[PDB]
């Protein structure tokens, strides 16, 4: 064809512009940067969107495009608030939920951060080739 | 015929070349979704590895 | 799912009504999705107009929206001719000949006021302006359309709204002058900077890379680029006959490889007990009923042969015997703490915060080091182990196998018969014995990890078997029983967030003198004397034979507990490999050769007296079953590297079989990867050496290979 | 899949509940009773994804009013009990508005 | 009673929590679909092994409480503890219990008479068993070449439909309370709605289950599968027991569901319709769409329109492509040329025009293609692979089974190839094949010589010999193709080799649609000539249980029978809109206005004059005695009504047979003129059918009196109209704006309406006007 | 019946004919001796007899 | 019991009416479709094809009396 890329990109634009961002929860494990741990994509996305809600207010986007717009808008945010459980010694340590703050400098690095997974279920190698699980802002 | 298998297939490929290629594919498509195509590679062009 | 916009539009809309959206969308403005928006509006007009003809051949309304722009201009000047009304600058949708006035129709998602103030701001009272919401909200100019068209257009807008909700397209369909202007992708200064320094080329600003991309036209200069790249890449022409040696296969040198199986096979000894259904149903009480026999009397001497930790194991044995009397849990809290972890010690951890001073003042001799496994050499005993697992044991079968399903003549006769024969052959083998004991005992441990976490329990090592008699008197009964290989001990089963591995202490009976070379991990004792007798046509008294007690400690991962708990899988992987051979042959002759192929077809099995030996496919089936069972038992990362890099050797070999002149590019590197994955694994090194012999005999048959 | 009588749900371990992960899950449970509530009100919620432009609470309230009118008009339930349900609905609308 | 109360109180508690209150308020209801996706994401790493660890414990299972206490004793027989009052692990209203109790209630439980309810829910599965009952068996062995990739319906079921519409059926049959009012599917396809909703709606058991199983009941799974050459979708269900690489089985094709032949009947229907559009070339675009939307198909158990069958049918025939092209259905990845089917796997190029000579010393333009292009040919019992370059075949290989079919493949693909020898043979082509006689239309040339080859036997030998013939070299012995289609390889054609085996079929998931040219040509994808004009010239008319309408150009319509049937259609169709129509009169109980109706005066002159009053007496009697509600049959009123107009005389002679121009219409007793259908709304007058949806309260329609009652539409939300449940909608009369809860929570308002009209034609006529 | 009173199904009648009688493939005796030496296909010989019935009731009503 | 060889269906409904001194409407009665398969020898085709013979064997037996 002469229109190969134009047409394939047309199909992609169609399917993505339709897409609710909730289907972003479908997939492998991804890196939740709130607690800085690896999580199933659904819970990690719940923490990301919930943090956006507690910082700037609830997210009404309901589309992949508006989710991406909010992602790129957060990079200019000078302050971000998290749901982070902090242990308080009451001497018994009760891990009381808390609200944490972060600065654009740290948040950018946390957004570009990828995490390592020591390989499991791989067949046929003596030495392990580890697999990476990128963050939630990079995924869409 | 030959059976080929590639080693370090991921370490050799680079998101910069993917940024150029994605810019080539989105040339005529739309300027609205092209800026949305170029954003994916640049997050792997500057990326942090734990 | 819908892959294209024309699909979405033509799905819920009228087929020809979409074509006007596509055509108008091609030229006057350039947006791909927005067809759907006007796909609503356009159709919203049509049902409006056709409905009324005013008492004349001429229609009541005329439609200027769907037409072409330049034509719509002049056709709007026609109205200045007919009714002499002011020539409005904004081109409206529809003109009424009954009301003789301008008509335009908006459609908005939000509350009607938001848009109606916009369009009313545009055209004022000069036109009849009707603004509908999909939800049933209504905004209008002075007078509304007739009662029928209201109802129809509102029903349509409602249904279309429900379709859009089902496909979840909402904010994108918003009115042009409100939301269409912001169709752009949000550009943050952080992202624009990141993108501007992310570009590969000597160009910095993203715009220059964008220009070189969009404007790119490649010339045919990649032929010289590819030939200069070829000159830079000097190497990798490849010829089989040049490297056909493959330097045979490299093999490690050192001490002989030990016995890595969690249990002993060839030298293991059995204790027979005829089983009660209600007594043996527990399977934990099996040893409690065993102890009422002669098992309780056996005790080892303090001085072992070839023991590493004699007194510990002896004390633990006495704790097992004492426990079995009361209950099968061992109560020693101090004893297990040292044995656990594979004599692994719990190492105290000092925080880094207080450690800095200990770096300034170095004490405790602070360093960091890791350790590697020591390589071993090709095992001898392994061959004897295979030859023992190959022959049929006196007991009939060790593996629980369910009943056969009902049969129809065509297939299930063939399938049921093949399964009856293969099962009948493989149940009698000693390999089936080790399979059965593995399933039963590792299942027992698997239950014990849920039953008593963090507790010490005595688990038997047993296998169930019913005895066969083919002499074929009708007889009293065939003997149904279960036999005991030895006793086993489990430590703490606690499960870490990372992987935990349980520790296990195995005690097995044996009639056989230990061999220091392969048993180095085992601690052997002189246990006692065991009575063994037979009855034959000869006198066959049998005397008594000394009994040795083998002890060791091993690690079991929960994953290993599972995959070793189901050993039955091996049968299937044998079955397929066997069954195919019988079909591929018979399918050639279009006849039933299965029974004939099993007995007649000869498979090369082993070598004796320097002569290649072959056995029929039914008895050589045991070789495949043993091979798969060893694959299950002996599986290490080393083994998987070995096989996954070995398939290349096999494919090159069959490449030289049919004389296809096969080649592989850096055989030194391939043999370095095969060498790299051979360390301590007995099965790995064994299949390596056997591969050497395969290369030798194949090179003798015809030479695409080398012999030293 | 055949349902028969034999299909059941498996209990999760006590692992994630002991660590702080539960202290984070306190939000997910708050989603839980919500989704379970809406599924009790709307039977096809899981099968057909809910649509229309309305709030979850608004649809729940008006639907509860419709089922109350249904059971009161023809079927057997008391009128004063209907008005009790209406009272609970409006009293719920108060606390819903305050947020 | 407290089941609603405790839900209301639960809502009170939930909205009292502000964190849950705001997330309940903000946004659409669609957020539920996201909210549910935020839970129970954790799954165990081990599929079986974790389950073994689960069943190891004696009381692992979560089970309900109330039902067990209601039916059966919680305590055991053997004194192994069963029940406790403690809820442990996850906290939910279910209390944990042992596994064996399930077995106990399966043993001694007190349940009766569930048998009939089960099967027709799972009739997909139960039927897939029923079919295995009747077959016979034979066993052998061979080295079998299966056809590697066919995308073919597996698990086929009658009345198969698309996923969206079957979701609509799901919503309507599961529950009425929350459902959208969905026009397109419910209006046209009603009567399957009546059946499914009738059987599943009355006994509220396993709502979710029955739903998700009915989703799979109507959904044939078309996967990419190896087949050994029996392509009927019934054999696809169980292939494994039947065939494989070494497998063989026998005595199958006989037993099949009624769908397999019905599809072919639809192919013949599209044949006749496309012929009707072929008769008049004034316009082919506007007529064929009429012939489509007018025709009504009768499936064995259900009446369904031809539009929704054509658009949504799975199998794409050369005809079916033409019938879809008139509509907006997108079905691509199909090439149709004559009887042959083709798929394009490679290359591209532009259509060019080249004028080349015939033997009659006359020049005619030929449109050819210059591309290097690799396509897959498909013909009856034969498959092959061809590649053409610059208007001549480059590479060819034949995988066909039968020699004759191989020759046909070779021929047809040579026709599509269009070599130079294509011009050299012209034995009397011009006299007939040159000009097709349809309003003086010149028929395209590829199809011209295609038809010349379809003419006689020697015409095949002509072009078969037109290819280069050479004695093949050793090593091509098995691949060589004789003139008669054999492998003897003494003499063989050039640039062709047979393969021993079949040839795999490509597949692509793609949708492409474009408008059709006036000659029944489809230029879709800006070229590609996929419509092949007329595939086969069968002149035959044979139909069984099929409906046609609107000047079909086939004459089934007598003068007297069109007088009777059209006279009935005036009454049936024109009534139901509003006051002074049948429904308002029936609601007023006044049957006198119903006698005097002006549409009855149209029917009056056609009755037999002799008994006219004698008929009218019994007719008026029947109509009057049904005025009492609940006793009236709403079809019998239409059947009996037209004879009431004349002044009743006391006949005392039986009026059972009513002669209307010498044809009788009996009460009940469905006959040629009047067919009275049981348990669904329709009726048949000879070869045609009509029905009126909006108002039918006829007593047998109880299951959908909520669905059928709708002739309404949406107007405005302004009045405060009492919120009426769907069962309260039957009471509100005409012109009454009322407020109603719709679907998933969106609430709108309606009145009694003239139904939506001219969904298509309203746009089509204006689009024609603007040109 | 609509077109012409002959049924065109070549596969359908083959199973129904013979009274659901199946066409049984015949193996010659000459090649059969080996199959006696190696017994396959489960070779045997048997014949069948009709199952007796009991006095009919309906017959009287049929006569009347 | 007597139809074991027959395969019966539920075919439909058939209309049956009479005319008498009474009202005798008759309504409709359900119609069943009986199916089976049998074997016909050519000899049976012949001897069953001529059934008229029975009359004669009756006639004689009657007439003699
Ligand atoms: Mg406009
Ligand atoms: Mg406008």
């Amino acid at each position: 064809g002469e229109g190969f890329f134009k047409h394939c990109v047309m199909e992609a634009e169609t399917e993505i512009l339709k897409m609710h961002f909730s289907r972003l929860t479908e997939g492998r494990q991804t890196y939740d940067w709130t607690s800085e741990r690896n999580m199933p994509a659904a819970t990690a996305l719940q923490l990301t969107v919930d943090a956006i809600k507690e910082t700037e207010g609830p997210f009404k986007g309901t589309t992949m495009l508006e989710y991406c717009n909010k992602m790129i808008e957060m990079l200019d945010w000078k302050e971000i608030k998290f749901k982070k459980v902090k242990t308080v010694v009451r001497k018994t340590k009760v891990p009381v939920m808390g609200i944490d703050s972060i600065k654009h400098d740290e948040f950018l690095i946390r957004a570009l951060t990828i995490n390592t997974m020591a390989k499991d279920g791989e067949r046929g190698k003596l030495q392990r080739r580890a697999i990476a699980t990128p963050g939630m802002i990079v995924r869409p | 015929n030959i059976t080929g298998d590639n080693s370090k297939w991921n370490e050799c490929q680079q998101p910069e070349a993917y940024l150029a290629l994605l810019a080539y594919i989105t040339k005529d498509s739309s300027d609205l979704m092209k800026d949305l195509c170029s954003v994916a590679p640049v997050l792997f062009c500057n990326k942090f590895v734990k | 799912m819908s892959k294209t916009f024309a699909e979405i539009a033509e799905a819920f809309l009228e087929p020809e009504a979409v074509r006007i959206a596509k055509e108008a969308v091609e030229e006057y403005g350039d947006h791909e999705r927005k067809i759907i928006q006007i796909g609503i509006h356009f159709q919203v007009c049509c049902m409006f107009c056709d409905e009324y003809l005013s008492t004349n051949g001429s229609d009541r309304f005329v439609l200027i929206e769907g037409r072409k722009r330049g034509t719509a201009v002049s056709l709007q000047n026609e109205l200045c001719k007919s009714y002499d009304l002011e020539p409005l600058p904004f081109l409206c949708d529809i003109f009424d000949r009954e009301e003789k006035q301008f008509v335009e129709i908006g459609i908005t998602r939000k509350a009607d006021d938001s848009y109606f103030q916009s369009k009313f701001g545009k055209l004022g009272n000069s036109c009849k302006i009707f603004v509908f919401s999909y939800d049933g909200r209504l905004d209008k100019n002075c007078e509304g359309p007739m009662e029928e068209q209201k109802l129809r257009i509102f029903s349509f807008l409602a249904t279309a709204a429900d379709f859009l909700r089902k496909e979840n397209m909402f904010n994108e369909i918003f009115l042009p002058d409100n939301e269409e202007t912001i169709i752009e992708m949000k550009k943050g200064k952080t992202f624009l900077e990141l993108r501007d320094e992310s570009v590969p080329l000597p160009f910095q600003t993203y715009e220059q890379m964008k220009d070189y991309c969009e404007k790119f036209k490649g010339n045919p200069r990649e032929l010289a680029s590819k030939v200069s790249q070829m000159q830079s890449n000097i190497k990798l022409p490849i010829k089989h006959y040049e490297q056909n040696k493959f330097r045979q296969i490299r093999l490690p040198k050192g001490p002989m490889a030990p016995y890595t199986h969690k249990f002993l096979m060839e030298e293991a000894w059995m204790f027979t007990k005829i089983s009660d259904p209600e007594r043996s149903r527990a399977g934990e009480i099996l040893i409690d009923f065993f102890k009422k026999g002669n098992l309780s009397a056996i005790r080892p001497k303090d001085k072992p042969l070839q023991g590493k930790y004699p007194i510990h194991y002896k004390n633990l044995w006495n704790q097992i015997k004492a426990a079995i009397a009361d209950r099968t849990m061992v109560i020693n809290e101090n004893d297990h703490s040292e044995f656990l972890g594979g004599i692994g010690r719990a190492s105290k951890k000092i925080p880094e915060i207080s450690l800095t001073q200990d770096v300034i003042t170095t004490e405790g001799l602070k360093q960091s080091e890791n350790k590697l496994p020591e390589p071993r050499s090709f095992p001898r005993w392994f061959n004897a182990e295979w030859m023992w697992a190959i022959k049929d044991s006196d007991l009939t079968g060790w593996v629980p196998m369910a009943e056969y399903p009902p049969a129809d003549n065509e297939l299930e006769d063939y399938a049921e018969h093949l399964n009856k024969t293969m099962e009948g052959v493989l149940q009698g083998t000693n390999c089936a014995r080790e399979m059965g004991k593995c399933i039963l005992t590792v299942g027992a441990l698997m239950t014990e990890c849920r039953l008593f976490p963090g507790k010490i329990k005595v688990v038997p090592i047993y296998a169930r078997s019913k005895e066969r008699k083919s002499m074929q008197e009708g007889l009293p009964v065939p003997s149904e029983m279960d036999c005991l290989f030895g006793i086993c001990v489990k430590s703490k089963s606690h499960l870490n967030k990372d992987d935990g591995m349980y520790t296990i202490i195995t005690f097995e009976f044996s009639i056989r003198e230990p061999n220091l070379e392969k048993h180095q991990k085992y601690t052997v004792f002189e246990a006692g004397h065991t009575t063994v007798r037979m009855k034959k046509g000869e006198s066959v008294i049998g005397r008594e034979v000394p009994l040795y007690l083998y002890c060791r400690t091993t690690a079991l991962s929960k994953i290993k507990n599972d995959w070793l708990s189901k050993a039955r899988r091996c049968f299937i992987t044998t079955m397929d490999t066997v069954e195919t051979i019988c079909l591929r042959e018979s399918a050639k002759a279009e006849e039933n050769l299965v029974e004939k192929t099993l007995n007649e077809k000869q498979m090369w099995i082993g070598k004796k007296n320097g002569e290649l030996i072959a056995q029929p496919l039914r008895e050589a089936l045991r070789v495949q079953l043993v091979q798969q069972f060893y694959f299950c038992i002996y599986n290490d990362s080393q083994l998987e590297g070995f096989c996954n890099e070995q398939k290349k050797i096999l494919m090159a070999l069959e490449g030289d079989k049919k004389n296809k002149s096969s080649f592989g590019f850096n055989p030194e590197g391939l043999l370095e990867k095969i060498e790299e994955c051979l360390i301590n694994n007995p099965m790995c090194l064994f299949m390596a050496q056997r591969l050497n012999e395969l290369v030798i005999e194949a090179s003798k048959r015809g030479a695409k290979f080398f012999k030293t | 899949a055949v349902v028969s009588t034999h299909s059941f749900r498996t209990r999760a371990n006590r692992t994630l509940l002991n660590t702080d992960m539960r202290a984070m899950m306190a939000e997910e449970k708050r989603y839980q009773m919500v989704c379970d509530m809406f599924k009790s009100v709307f039977e096809s919620a899981d099968i057909n994804p809910p649509i229309g432009a309305m709030s979850i609470g608004e649809a729940i309230e008006e639907k509860l009013l419709e089922r109350a009118k249904m059971k009161r008009d023809i079927g057997a339930i008391e009128d004063s009990e209907y008005e009790e349900i209406k009272d609970i609905i409006r009293d719920a609308k108060k606390a819903r508005l305050e947020s | 009673m407290s089941l609603l109360l405790t839900i209301a109180k639960e809502y009170k508690r939930l909205c009292q929590d502000a964190k849950a209150a705001q997330m309940m308020t903000v946004g659409t209801v669609s957020n539920y679909t996201t909210f549910k996706k935020w839970t129970t994401s954790r799954k165990e790493k081990n599929p079986s092994l974790r389950m073994r660890w689960a069943m190891s414990s004696k009381f692992p299972i979560i089970a309900n409480k109330r039902m067990l206490e209601e039916a059966q004793i919680p305590k055991e027989h053997n004194n192994v503890a069963l029940w406790e009052d403690t809820e442990d692990v996850s906290k939910r209203d279910h209390v944990l219990a042992s596994a064996s109790c399930i077995n106990y209630w399966n043993f001694c439980g007190p349940c009766v008479n569930n048998s009939e309810v089960i099967k027709e829910v799972y009739k997909s599965r139960f039927g897939r068993l029923e079919r295995r009952k009747e077959i016979m068996w034979k066993e052998l062995r061979f080295t079998l070449v299966d056809r590697q990739r066919r995308r073919v319906d597996t698990q086929p079921v009658e009345q198969r439909l698309r996923t969206g519409e079957i979701k609509d059926l799901q919503m309507w049959t599961l529950f009425e309370d929350e459902a959208p009012l969905a026009s397109k599917f419910i209006l046209d396809n009603y009567g399957l709605v009546k059946e499914m909703r009738s059987k599943f709606a009355n006994k509220p058991l396993n709502k979710e289950v029955v739903a998700h199983m009915l989703e799979k009941q109507f959904n044939p799974e078309s996967r990419f599968l190896p087949v050994f050459g029996a392509i009927r979708p019934e054999r696809m269900e169980l292939i494994h027991a039947l065939g494989g690489e070494t497998w063989i089985q026998e005595a199958n094709t006989a037993g099949i569901s009624n769908v397999d032949q019905r599809k072919n009947d639809i192919r013949a229907v599209c044949r006749k319709v496309c012929l009707a559009a072929n008769a008049s070339i004034m316009n082919a675009k506007s007529k064929l769409v009429e012939y489509i939307k007018s025709t009504s198909m009768r499936i064995g158990e259900t009446e369904r329109k031809l539009e929704e069958l054509i658009l949504e049918t799975d199998d794409v025939s050369p005809e079916v492509t033409l019938c879809k092209s008139a509509l907006g259905g997108q079905l691509g990845k199909t090439l149709s040329f004559g009887p042959m089917l083709l798929k394009k796997i490679s290359g591209s190029g532009v259509k060019v025009k080249d004028t080349v000579y015939i033997q009659g010393v006359r020049a005619v333009q030929f449109e050819y293609w210059s591309e290097q292009e690799e396509f897959y040919g498909e013909y009856k019992s034969a498959t092959a692979l061809f590649s053409r370059k610059e208007r001549s075949l480059e590479w060819i290989t034949i995988g066909g089974g039968i020699n004759e079919d191989r020759k046909r493949l070779l021929a047809m693909c040579m026709i599509f190839c269009r070599d130079g020898d294509y011009f050299k043979d012209a034995p009397a082509t011009i006299t007939m094949a040159d000009l097709s006689t349809k309003l003086g239309r010149e028929i395209p040339y590829q199809y011209v010589m295609m038809n010349w080859i379809q003419k006689s036997e020697d015409n095949l030998e002509a072009l078969l010999y037109s290819r280069g013939i050479v004695e093949t070299n050793p090593g091509k012995m098995g691949s060589s193709m004789g003139i008669d289609g054999s492998k003897r390889a003494i003499k063989s054609l050039r640039a062709v080799t047979i393969q021993s085996g079949k040839i795999d079929m490509p597949e692509s998931k793609e949708k492409i649609h474009l408008e059709l040219s006036d000659n029944l040509e489809a230029f879709d994808s800006s070229g590609r000539i996929v419509a092949t004009i007329l595939d086969l010239p069968s002149d035959k008319k044979v139909t069984f249980q099929d409906v046609s309408f609107q000047h079909p150009d086939l004459a089934v319509l007598r003068d007297e029978k069109t007088a009777i049937t059209k006279g009935y259609e005036a009454l049936i169709k024109r009534l139901g809109t509003g006051d002074n129509d049948i429904p308002s009169l029936i609601a007023k109980k006044d049957y006198l206005s119903l006698y005097n109706l002006p549409e009855v005066k149209l029917m009056a002159p056609l009755i037999r004059p002799n008994r006219k009053g004698v008929y009218s007496r019994v007719a008026r009697k029947l109509v009057s005695t049904q005025v009492t509600t609940g006793h009236y049959s709403l079809h019998e009123l239409i059947k009996v009504l037209p004879f009431t107009y004349f002044a009743p005389k006391q006949g005392m002679f039986e009026g059972r047979l009513f002669f209307s121009n010498d044809s009788f219409v009996e009460p009940g007793v469905n006959n040629n003129v009047f067919s009275w259908s049981k348990a669904d709304s329709s009726k048949i007058y000879c070869h045609g059918i009509a029905i009126r949806v909006p108002l039918v309260v006829g007593d047998e329609h109880m299951d959908t009196s909520l669905a059928l009652l709708e002739g309404f539409s949406v107007c405005e939300n302004d009045p405060r109209a009492p919120m009426v449940t769907r069962q309260d909608l039957i009471d509100v009369g005409f012109g009454q704006k009322v407020r109603l809860f719709v679907g998933q929570g969106s609430v709108r308002t309606f009145k009694r309406t003239a139904s939506q009209r001219a969904a298509s034609s309203d746009v089509n006529k204006n689009v024609k006007k603007i040109k």
